[PDB]
């Protein structure tokens, strides 16, 4: 309707990314305290993570 | 046809995986069998 047409907008995937590449690598300074974030959650079944 | 797994291949269950079996006799075309295996649902499970 508005003439917007983008043929490819896809740039990135976190499917490429292991939890160890993102967990504990961004952090919040709440006053004196500094908290490491966990972002990729994980669980085990049949020896797969 | 029955396949019994040894301690190598037994080590953990097939899940979210493709298993291929091929029987190749000395004359004629081989029979190629392939299943994508979801989590097994009983003591025996029907995979294909
Ligand atoms: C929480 O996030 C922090 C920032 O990403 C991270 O600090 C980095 O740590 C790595 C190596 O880790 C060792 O040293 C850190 C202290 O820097 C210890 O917390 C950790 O237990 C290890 O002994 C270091 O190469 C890098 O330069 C650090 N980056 C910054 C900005 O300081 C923390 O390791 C991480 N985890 C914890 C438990 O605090
Ligand atoms: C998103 O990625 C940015 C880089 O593209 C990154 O900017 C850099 O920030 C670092 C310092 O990062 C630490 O400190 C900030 C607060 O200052 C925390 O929020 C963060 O968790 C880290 O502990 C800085 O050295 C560097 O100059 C910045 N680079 C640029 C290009 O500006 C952002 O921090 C990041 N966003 C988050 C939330 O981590």
């Amino acid at each position: 309707s508005r003439g917007v047409s983008l043929s490819n907008i896809y740039q990135f995937s976190l499917l490429s990314v292991l939890p160890s590449q993102v967990n504990n690598k961004v952090q919040v300074k709440l006053g004196t305290s500094i908290i490491n974030l966990t972002l990729a959650f994980s669980s085990n079944s049949a020896g797969q993570t | 046809v029955m396949i019994l797994f040894g301690p190598g291949e037994a080590t953990n269950v097939f899940q979210y995986e493709t298993v291929t079996i091929q029987i190749t006799p000395n004359i004629g075309s081989p029979l190629t069998i392939s299943q994508y295996i979801y989590q097994p649902d009983g003591k025996v499970t029907v995979i294909g």
